[PDB]
């Protein structure tokens, strides 16, 4: 009935005139589309390890306010915003952000500056609000917007 | 961190982060050898404290917990607590953080249960020494902040909160409670409360009320007085100390039901009397409803001074704020007694000076005329009343009125109510008498009667001091045998005096409202008047009014409408208190018939007032009984049924309104949603029930003083055209009026469409016309608030004639009541030493921010506006005095209040 | 921390939880329109229901064969169809839509041409009713509009007596802020002629060739309408300059530029379409609408004169609540030569100084303050005597 | 780069020589090694400025070992891989000169 | 602290409201009344079972329409016409009957992937005077944006047109972006917010089409506030040069003129623009007479930063070692985003020691790191 039904839920039909039968036991998330076509498996800190310092640096501002936002309320700090990772390519800059995310249980959303990850809106400008809204559906999340600036 | 060995001060802290070598081994072995080493253990106590002090910085639990874990053991294992009983007792000071560190910083069922009990017994016994008090204090103001103590310090104080609360719930109290061990009063825990209170008043305002409410005595509050009275100005300012005192009382309105609440409000009054503002004393004195406290404050200003000064003017201004005029009677008579200055003070207290300042406001505002003159049939009656509704208050539109053409074409009850509409044009003003005189001396007995109605209305702005009161003129007319003459006199008498009481008024309204033997449908007005006289002060709950209600119901039901008015009159009468309305609910319910159940449901609304959340579920339970009875069968009466149903609908709403002002004021917004859903429920539940509930909704909003006056009347209004009873629009517009031509523009525009567009009876057309013209005045000439103004949590008396009219179906008879709309609000203005008719500056702000008050205070940021503005209603209520830059001092504070300004300049 | 603080956190989270609960139990629903004067709708609903009388697969004639027609359904599939009993020999035209029956293909009902219109209907709206007693610019410039646009719509009798081909086109060009749109709104009340208003920048589409279709459809449809005015707004984009590139991407836009030349000139002249073109720069116009043969007398709306500003400020202050005895000439003097829109904001800032001053009127003094505010504004910016360079 | 939206800056430097040895080890944890190979010795042959260079030395050692078709990766393949990957540094874009102004 | 009283009272009335609603719906929302039972009998007689969706192309004035379905086939539909023939119009989604396609009804209320971008996905949790300081020219944004909505009364006394529009400009760090979202809190009018880098697209011609939408949505709410964040980002930003370039920039400016006013004469939209590059715009929008008062903001001076810093440190646990006035003293006329950044970095140093009390050292050392960003964002160091 209408209180077991909500939006974005897949159903099965017996077409007696399109008579709703059951919920479907399958769905493909639209955020998972982006992540699929990218294709990422999980990492930990043995894929970064040997630069032990980096793990500490990012742990303070990224990991903890997902885990306990009560620390940052007591402190009074206004919560962290953008965090720049930069260095030679081959230092596993991407691998550190993967490594935090499995422990924290975030959706590791690697964006790459692509129009190929989408096939459902198909431009990056309109996928800024919406990407946020999907990452809120499936919160917690890490939006790894990897800019490159090779584009054009 | 790691153990490395002690050779400096930094590394001793490191040693004991893993394992103390000074508090654990040493002390323990020592205690179990000889009782001569008790001398040394006292010396080592200070040493143990210092290592705790240093280590309240380690964020995670594990290396503070585990490290002190055997110290927690030493209490019962080696110290024992009975090897001398002074010596183990005085060694409990270091072991007490250790107990909390396994209790709370590790939640484990076996030890958290056990150690709650241990913390209570040893805390109470060791606060006899007074070193347990000091032990909390070094942790209260702590060292450094981290996770651990953010939980720890609440545990220390929770022992105290625990015991006093439990002593009330349980019929066992004392140390028989098994989750404590602390005695209920005694003197071993009494000292713990006294020391704890000093610090927490200084830094917090959190546990301070909690403890008092748990004592439940104005004694407890009077101990608080001693600490605060020093603190009044130097430690924290007068204004801040005031905010504390009103926060307690506002916060503890549900938490102290009426008999408990007034006992606490007596002490809040006393704090205010001692400090600077006697203005806040008066406000709290009205809130109780106590005549006595008012007199004390009048004496406090008057007796030490024999010179006109700000002081005499100040007492008279303070009593003026109550437009109920309970205060106005009290203040008139001490002023005559004192006999220094009669002339300026007696008028100022009375509503006579408020008439004069109105002339100045009216100049800027001007006068709007748009009144209909289009007569011919029923449209004659509509247009003549509409003339008054657009000019309510004190205005002038003389030339249209003296044209007696349209006046005389009215007929029946219309003639009486046509002259009444003329008098409300000159409402709150002594001049205009000449128009009433014409009708009084011409045609049929009906227009004479309507002239009298005008006197009552006009007298609302001049009576107190007993210089031309409504009683003087209208006592004659009651004596006159003609019925129309008597009904008009006593209705207007009731209006003029509102919350004021006097023997001649009271005793006039006494022989009648006791004789129901005579069949008059217009003797409702007899009780209506009596009800107002009582509101505003601790109730008489007069036995006469209950007597006649019962006798009329027995005698007749042939006029269900008369008795229906009478049932409401009791419920309006019983306001002014909530303690006393308990007893009369029991008296009426003794008599039990389905007709008496109707009377009860209204009086239940008033009875539970100011804490009700039980009232609301009960007023839904009444609704189910119709359907319950139907279920049973599946498995003269006309009058009785009708009264049952109508009372219920008015009561459900009336409970919501009454409750929501008195408890806090942020809940006001929520109660609006119930009504919207109530309308939908009532349309599929009963056809007859719908007719009443439409009208009650508009007055739900006006009584409660909602904060959203833009959205809801307009949204209701479109839908309610289809539904029967156009008397709904009239009742929406009493709320909508707010500041005129702010809200009221949308009403005029929307309502003129539905009115012109649809005609479906000339009866229906008349109501729709009346409503638009009410909402507007002339660039916000006056405002209407059902609240007193002084308290916006308080309830007035003048607007209870507005609240009356929605329980009975619409009539030309009802139109006579509806023309009066007293409940006018004064334009806040500065006074000095000569009497000033304007302001200087005000700050305006849409809303408060503060948690401290729910009445709010304006921020010192505001947007600046000039002099000579009428106070503005909800959707913009906060008003500030701006005079600090002009080096002026308010004497009469205003925060969005009705209170008029007086200023002190050196 | 403090003992009561510990409870504030719990009660806050109970609020968060109960809002979602109230929302979920109320439910989400889809609003559906109604009508109270219909309490019976199955007096004519039952006739439309349950048999075949028929809802029609819409088609369109692609070629008349003389004695049947070839239609393209919108399911694209083509059929020869005849004539039923609602249709005659003369009702069917080229490129006209017709409705046909789904069990057997035959012309059931003739229909208005072309289903492509839906964004030529988002440039059609009904007329703005702004008066001709408050207008922009108090010069002789609007009477020149009244001879080209307005009068041959009112009265073609005078132009048959002259014997001249009635005058149709006009350019509104010159400085910014001069109320060119205010006078075509003013004319929209007065003539009672349907107004069609165009944005030239909505005529460009990513897929080039789409806006070519667009223009043709609007203009021929308008010849079928009678007594209308098309206000070509913001056609500095398409209607601007033309030039050729070597690897550019400007050329796609120029397609619509070219289509504007060829519909206006037609292969016959405009069938009672009076055209106003509003260019906000007299420097962006195609050099084949620059020629005056299709744009007849063209009237420059310029910045106010020193007498014209005094008039404009008097309309604004008769409409404003003031104290008379304020000079409106003085106010024109303090100003440099500047837009007509500055004087339109002197009053509203004088109205905000009313509220601080606690007035119902604006008096002499505070207009001086407002005049200074806008003037220092133009000092801070430009286009105080610019034409976008070169009258 | 607006001031207050950047409260953490994580710079990854060019590897240290303790870090650069462990990158070689990370890849080798799937691989078979002939016992006695120190990837710290190889790290002293490297000078590096990115850990991409050392990922190519391991890939090359197992593809030399594939060419041989031995299960173990032999120690001369890690000698050959550094010199092969450094030639590859001079062929993706020159960067080690010492020849400066 | 002791905001308990509020939370209790609000929560309690919500509890009762949940109760009343649940019980109201069940068995006393009577489906046994004749006005409900007799109404659905003859409603369903023409209302489906499946109700084939159409999209409405055009109506004909004979009680007909021509629909094009999203499924494919067009239909020449009639209209049952108890949904009031003149209440629907092109672009609506329509309910057609599954025996023969007649317009049973009309759905109203839609959403698009293009108004998904506009709509709010949050409600601000920082309300007014968290922008406190620089409050001496907040009087031309609380008396043209907030007030005509709050009182139409004062603008009736003067009559003529009310204030429309403000543009905020100054150096960054004058709080413009949150100010826009804070005057929205007060008025309770539908607040849309659109970034200006989404009014630049990498495709051509469809830019003006996106911008044209934004104000039609806003006038539909009778009161709205539209904030364009960075309207200097449509006059500096471009993608590729064959679907962007000068032209893409040029067109969108021209479009926004018609939207701000032009011919449309739409409902009340208050507009808030924050910009600091006010010379990349048409000289047809930055003239007074559209955007009435223009507001200048200057870097906060010595006394103003005293106002600013009490805003940010009320969330902190202050020590008695902390001196707020010496933190103010050193800086000379510098941004208020800097003050916000120093307080954030002060709680980060406090967390580095692990202590949730914030000490004086953390503010005073974080000050110098903030000042190193001014004195080596220009590698000249001390001026040469
Ligand atoms: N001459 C005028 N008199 C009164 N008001 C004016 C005048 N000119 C402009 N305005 C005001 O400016 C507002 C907007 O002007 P409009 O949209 O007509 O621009 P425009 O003059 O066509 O210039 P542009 O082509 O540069 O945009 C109008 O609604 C009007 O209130
Ligand atoms: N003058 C100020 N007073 C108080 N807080 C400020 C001030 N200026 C900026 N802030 C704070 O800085 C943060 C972001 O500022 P916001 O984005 O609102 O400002 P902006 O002026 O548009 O530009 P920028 O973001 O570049 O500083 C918020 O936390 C805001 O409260
Ligand atoms: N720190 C590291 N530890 C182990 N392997 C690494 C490390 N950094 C890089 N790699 C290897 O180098 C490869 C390329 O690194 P890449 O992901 O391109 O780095 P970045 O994210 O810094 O651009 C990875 O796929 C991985 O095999
Ligand atoms: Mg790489
Ligand atoms: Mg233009
Ligand atoms: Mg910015």
């Amino acid at each position: 009935n209408v209180k077991d039904l909500k939006a974005s839920q897949r159903v099965c039909l017996r077409s007696d005139s399109y008579m709703l039968h059951k919920v479907l036991e399958n769905k493909a998330d639209p955020l998972v589309s982006l992540m699929m076509v990218e294709k990422v498996p999980d990492s930990t800190y043995d894929m970064v390890g040997g630069l032990t310092k980096q793990i500490k640096e990012i742990k303070e501002v990224i990991e903890l306010p997902v885990k306990h936002p009560e620390l940052f309320e007591s402190l009074g700090i206004a919560q962290p915003k953008g965090v720049i990772l930069y260095g030679p390519p081959g230092t596993g800059k991407t691998l550190l952000a993967r490594a935090v995310a499995h422990h924290t249980d975030c959706k590791f959303i690697r964006v790459s500056g692509a129009e190929l990850v989408q096939k459902y809106i198909g431009e990056g400008s309109r996928m800024v609000r919406e990407l946020f809204v999907m990452a809120r559906e499936h919160a917690p999340s890490i939006i790894f917007m990897d800019e490159i600036d090779s584009i054009g | 961190m790691v153990d490395e060995s002690d050779k400096k001060q930094q590394t001793i802290d490191e040693q004991s982060q893993i394992s103390p070598e000074k508090q654990t081994p040493n002390k323990k072995d020592k205690k179990k050898e000889e009782e001569e080493q008790l001398s040394e253990e006292d010396a080592k106590l200070k040493t143990d404290l210092e290592l705790l002090v240093e280590r309240l910085k380690e964020d995670d639990s594990s290396l503070y917990e585990a490290s002190l874990n055997a110290l927690k053991e030493s209490i019962k294992n080696s110290t024992s607590s009975m090897t001398a009983v002074p010596k183990p007792l005085k060694f409990l000071r270091p072991t007490y953080p250790d107990l909390c560190s396994i209790y709370d910083k590790w939640t484990d069922p076996n030890l958290k249960s056990s150690l709650a009990d241990v913390l209570s017994i040893l805390a109470m016994t060791y606060s006899e020494n007074g070193k347990h008090d000091s032990l909390r204090y070094r942790l209260l103001s702590d060292v450094s902040d981290f996770e651990g103590w953010g939980h720890e310090y609440i545990r220390h104080l929770a022992l105290e909160i625990g015991e006093v609360y439990n002593d009330q719930v349980e019929k066992d109290a004392e140390d028989e409670t098994s989750s404590d061990g602390s005695k209920s009063d005694g003197s071993a825990a009494t000292s713990g409360f006294e020391f704890s209170k000093e610090d927490t008043l200084r830094l917090c305002l959190d546990i301070v009320p909690y403890f008092l409410k748990h004592n439940g005595e104005e004694d407890a509050v009077d101990l608080l007085l001693e600490i605060e009275s020093i603190d009044k100005l130097p430690q924290f300012v007068d204004e801040n100390t005031f905010q504390r005192v009103c926060q307690y009382m506002v916060a503890c309105v549900p938490l102290l039901p009426p008999p408990e609440d007034v006992a606490f409000l007596k002490t809040a009054y006393s704090i205010y009397l001692s400090q600077n503002e006697l203005t806040d004393a008066i406000a709290l004195a009205v809130r109780l409803g106590e005549e006595d406290m008012i007199r004390s404050v009048f004496d406090a200003t008057s007796d030490p001074v024999m010179h006109k000064q700000l002081a005499y003017i100040l007492a008279a201004q303070k009593t003026s704020f109550e437009y109920e005029g309970v205060q106005d009677i009290i203040g008139n008579g001490k002023l005559s007694e004192h006999f220094l200055y009669l002339a300026k003070e007696l008028n100022l207290t009375g509503p006579k000076v408020p008439e004069d300042i109105y002339k100045s406001h009216l100049d800027n505002s001007k006068s709007v005329f748009s009144s209909a003159g289009l007569d011919s049939a029923q449209q004659n009656l509509a247009s003549s009343f509409v003339n008054g509704f657009l000019n309510l208050g004190y205005c002038n539109d003389k030339l249209i009125v003296d044209n007696d053409n349209w006046v005389y074409k009215t007929k029946g009850d219309g003639m009486t109510s046509a002259v009444a509409s003329i008098g409300s044009i000159y409402q709150w003003n002594l001049d205009g008498l000449q128009q009433l005189d014409k009708y009084l001396y011409v045609d049929e007995p009906e227009v004479k009667a309507g002239a009298l109605l005008g006197i009552g209305i006009s007298a609302s702005g001049v009576h107190d001091g007993e210089v031309e009161p409504a009683l003087l003129l209208l006592q004659d007319y009651v004596t006159n045998p003609d019925t129309k003459i008597s009904s008009a006199a006593i209705l207007g008498l009731g209006i003029a005096f509102a919350g004021s009481k006097n023997d001649e008024v009271l005793g006039l309204l006494l022989p009648i409202a006791a004789s129901t033997d005579l069949p008059i449908e217009t003797a409702a007005m007899a009780s209506l008047a009596l009800a107002h006289v009582f509101v505003g002060t601790c109730n008489g709950d007069i036995t006469t009014s209950i007597m006649d209600n019962f006798l009329e119901r027995t005698a007749i039901e042939l006029k269900t409408d008369w008795v229906r008015f009478l049932a409401l009159a009791l419920g309006i009468l019983y306001m002014g208190q909530g303690e006393q309305v308990d007893d009369v609910l029991e008296t009426i319910s003794a008599i039990e018939h389905p007709m008496t159940s109707a009377i009860e449901v209204l009086v239940g609304s008033c009875a539970y007032t100011g804490t009700g959340d039980v009232l609301l579920i009960q007023d839904l339970l009444h609704r189910l009984t119709p359907k319950n009875v139907k279920g049973e069968e599946d498995a003269e009466i006309k009058s009785e049924e009708k009264k049952g149903k109508s009372s219920d609908k008015d009561a459900t709403t009336d409970g919501k309104n009454d409750d929501e002002e008195e408890e806090k004021e942020a809940g006001i917004v929520d109660e609006l949603a119930y009504a919207v859903l109530g309308i939908a429920l009532i349309a599929l539940g009963e056809d007859i029930g719908k007719e009443m509930s439409l009208r009650h909704f508009g007055h739900l909003m006006h009584y409660g003083n909602e904060h959203i006056r833009r959205m809801v009347p307009l949204a209701m209004g479109i839908v309610s055209v289809s539904d029967p009873q156009m008397k709904v629009f009239d009742t929406l517009t009493r709320f909508s009026h707010d500041a005129d031509l702010e809200v009221s523009m949308n009403s005029i525009f929307a309502m003129g469409l539905c009115g012109a567009g649809t005609n479906n009876a000339r009866l229906a057309q008349l109501l729709r016309q009346l409503a638009s013209y009410y909402s507007r005045e002339q660039d916000a000439l006056f405002i209407t608030r059902l609240a007193q103004g002084l308290l916006h949590l308080g309830k007035g008396t003048m607007t209870m004639d507005v609240f009356n009219d929605a329980h009975v179906l619409n009539k030309v008879t009802l139109a006579s009541i509806l023309t009066t709309a007293v409940g006018l609000v004064s334009p806040s203005f500065m006074l000095k030493h000569h009497q000033l008719f304007y302001m200087l500056n005000a700050g305006i702000r849409p809303k408060f921010i503060l948690a401290l008050n729910d009445e709010g205070e304006p921020i010192k940021v505001n947007v600046r506006v000039g002099q000579a503005v009428e106070t503005v209603g909800q959707a913009g209520r906060p008003k500030k005095i701006t005079g600090w830059i002009t080096q002026s001092t308010p004497v009469l504070l205003n925060h969005g209040e009705r209170a008029e300004l007086e200023t002190d300049e050196y | 921390a403090a003992p009561y603080a510990a409870k504030l956190k719990q009660t806050e989270n109970d609020l968060k939880d109960i809002e979602a609960r109230i929302k979920e139990k109320a439910g989400v629903k889809e609003s559906d329109t109604g009508l109270a004067p219909s309490h019976l709708w199955d007096i004519m609903g039952d006739r439309q229901r349950l048999g075949e009388e028929h809802p029609l697969q819409v088609a369109r004639c692609t070629k008349i064969i003389k004695g049947k027609y070839v239609i393209n359904l919108k399911q694209i599939a083509k059929f020869v169809v005849g004539l039923g009993e609602r249709v005659s020999p003369t009702d069917i035209e080229e490129g006209m839509r017709v409705g046909v029956d789904r069990s057997k293909y035959n012309i059931e009902l003739p229909l208005p041409p072309r289903i492509d219109p839906s964004v030529t209907m988002m440039t059609v709206e009904e007329k703005p009713d702004v008066t001709y007693s408050d207008v922009g610019g108090c010069k002789d410039q609007i009477e020149k509009l009244r001879e080209v646009v307005e009068l041959p719509l009112l009265s073609p009798e005078r132009f048959a007596t002259l014997g001249i081909d009635p005058p149709k086109g006009i350019l509104l060009y010159g400085p910014p802020g001069t109320g060119k749109t205010l006078c075509a709104r003013a004319v929209a009340n007065r003539t009672d002629a349907t107004f069609i208003r165009v944005i030239g920048s909505e005529l460009v589409q990513k897929y080039v060739g789409e806006g070519a279709r667009m223009v043709r459809e609007l203009f021929e449809m308008a010849r079928t309408k009678k007594a209308c005015i098309i206000f070509f707004d913001e056609i500095d984009a398409v209607g601007g300059a033309r030039f050729d590139d070597g690897a550019g991407g400007d050329n796609e836009v120029q397609r619509t530029m070219l289509e504007l030349i060829t519909q206006l000139d037609g292969f016959d002249p405009r069938g009672n379409i009076k055209v106003m073109f509003a260019t906000n720069r007299p420097n962006t116009l195609d050099p084949a609408l620059l020629r005056p043969g299709r744009i007849d007398r063209k009237v420059e709306f310029s910045l106010p004169d020193l007498e014209g500003r005094a008039n404009i400020f008097r309309i604004h202050s008769k409409s404003m609540s003031v104290e008379r005895g304020i000079r409106w000439e003085l106010i024109s003097r303090l100003c440099p030569n500047s837009t007509g829109a500055e004087l339109r904001s002197v009053c509203t800032e004088a109205g905000m100084f009313a509220i601080r001053a606690r007035r119902k009127v604006a008096t002499e003094k505070d207009f001086l303050k407002a005049v200074d505010k806008v003037i220092s504004g133009y000092k801070k910016f430009s286009s105080t005597s610019r034409y976008m360079q070169y009258n | 780069l607006r001031p207050g939206r950047i409260d953490r800056k994580i710079e990854f430097p060019p590897p240290s020589v303790a870090a650069r040895a462990e990158i070689l080890r990370i890849h080798s944890r799937k691989m078979n090694l002939t016992r006695g190979i120190n990837l710290r010795k190889v790290a002293e042959k490297m000078n590096g400025c990115s850990g991409a260079d050392v990922k190519g030395v391991c890939t090359e050692a197992g593809m030399y070992a594939l060419r041989e078709r031995r299960i173990h990766v032999t120690q001369e393949d890690f000698e050959l891989a550094v010199g092969k990957v450094m030639n590859k540094n001079q062929e993706t874009a020159i960067s080690v000169a010492k020849l400066f102004k | 602290r002791c905001k308990l009283k509020l939370l209790r009272m609000e929560r309690i009335k919500d509890h009762l409201l949940l109760e009343e609603e649940f019980v109201s719906n069940s068995e006393i929302l009577k489906p046994f009344e004749k006005k409900q039972e007799e109404e659905k009998k003859q409603l369903e007689e023409i209302r489906g079972n499946p109700l084939s969706i159409g999209t409405l192309e055009e109506i004909i004035d004979d009680d007909h329409a021509i629909v094009t379905s999203p499924t494919m086939p067009d239909y020449y539909v009639s209209i049952l016409s108890f949904v009031d023939k003149e209440l629907l119009e092109p672009g609506c989604s329509v309910l057609l009957h599954h025996k023969t396609m007649s317009i049973v009804g009309v759905l109203q209320d839609d959403a698009d992937p293009m108004v998904s971008v506009m709509k709010m996905d949050k409600s601000p949790t920082e309300s007014y005077s968290d922008i406190g300081g620089l409050e001496s020219q907040i009087q031309e944004i609380k008396e043209s944006v907030e007030l005509p909505l709050t009182h139409p009364e004062l603008y009736e006394e003067m009559g003529i047109k009310p204030p429309k529009g403000v543009i905020l400009y100054g150096a960054p760090g004058t709080g413009k972006t949150l100010l826009a979202k804070a005057v929205a809190n007060q008025t309770s009018a539908t607040f849309l917010r659109i970034v200006g880098s989404e009014l630049i697209q990498k495709y051509l011609g469809d830019g003006p089409r996106l911008c044209r939408q934004i104000f039609k949505v806003a006038g539909e709410n009778a009161p709205s506030i539209v904030f364009i964040d960075e309207i200097d980002a449509i006059g500096t930003k471009r993608y590729d040069s064959n679907s962007g370039g000068e032209r893409e920039i040029q067109r969108t400016m021209l479009e926004l003129l018609n939207q701000l006013d032009g011919f449309d004469d739409r409902g009340d939209v208050k507009v808030i623009m924050a910009t600091n590059k006010i010379e990349t715009l048409d000289p047809a929008l930055i003239r007074p007479g559209r955007i009435d008062r223009k507001i200048l903001f200057e870097n906060p001076d010595l006394s103003t930063k005293k106002k600013i810093l009490g805003i940010h440190t009320s969330k902190m646990n202050l020590s008695e070692d902390v001196n707020l006035e010496t933190l103010v003293t050193t800086k000379d006329d510098l941004s208020g985003a800097d003050i916000q950044a120093m307080c954030t970095e002060a709680g980060l140093l406090a967390l580095r020691e692990r202590r949730m009390q914030v000490t004086a050292e953390d503010f005073k050392q974080a000050k110098e790191r903030v000042m190193k960003n001014k004195v080596e964002e220009n590698l000249e160091g001390l001026y040469l």
